[PDB]
């Protein structure tokens, strides 16, 4: 399961849009035409099909299970703020949280060649 | 990895 951040338990969720934000289709019409449910972001209620917004469906489970937010909305987990320049804000591949280059620890200053994931989703060592 | 900005480009 995954596991959820105290913050994001009891936060309010948002009214959830039911058409995509990105090709507005239905859950019945993705691009493909295909039925294919939504992902809506908790804050501002705006959904996209997994298949708009380039998840796998490992991924998509996974971010089906938590508070997630959209690519506008989403804020730094360890900050909370949102802060200028998008391209500070790494997402998780695992859980698509945010986290600011700055934020990490140690803070990152260049980009990671392959995937990133947060601490949160980084196993206990034995 | 992405970014906000690498996943706007992406999704855009
Ligand atoms: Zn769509
Ligand atoms: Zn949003
Ligand atoms: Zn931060
Ligand atoms: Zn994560």
């Amino acid at each position: 399961h995954m596991l959820e951040l105290p913050h994001e338990k009891d936060k309010p969720v948002a009214e959830p849009i039911p058409i995509c934000s990105f090709c507005l289709g239905t859950k019945e019409q993705n691009r493909e035409k295909k039925p294919e449910e939504l992902i809506s972001c908790a804050d501002c209620g705006n959904s996209g099909h997994p298949s708009c917004l380039k998840f796998s469906p490992e991924l998509t489970v996974r971010v089906k299970a938590l508070r997630w937010q959209c690519i506008e909305c989403k804020t730094c987990s360890s900050c909370r703020d949102q802060g200028k320049n998008a391209d500070n804000m790494l997402f998780c591949d695992s859980c698509d949280r945010g986290f600011h280059m700055e934020c990490c620890d140690p803070p990152l200053t260049r980009m990671p060649k392959g995937m990133w994931i947060c601490q949160i989703c980084r196993p206990r060592k034995k | 990895a992405r970014t906000k900005q690498t996943a706007r480009k992406s999704t855009g």
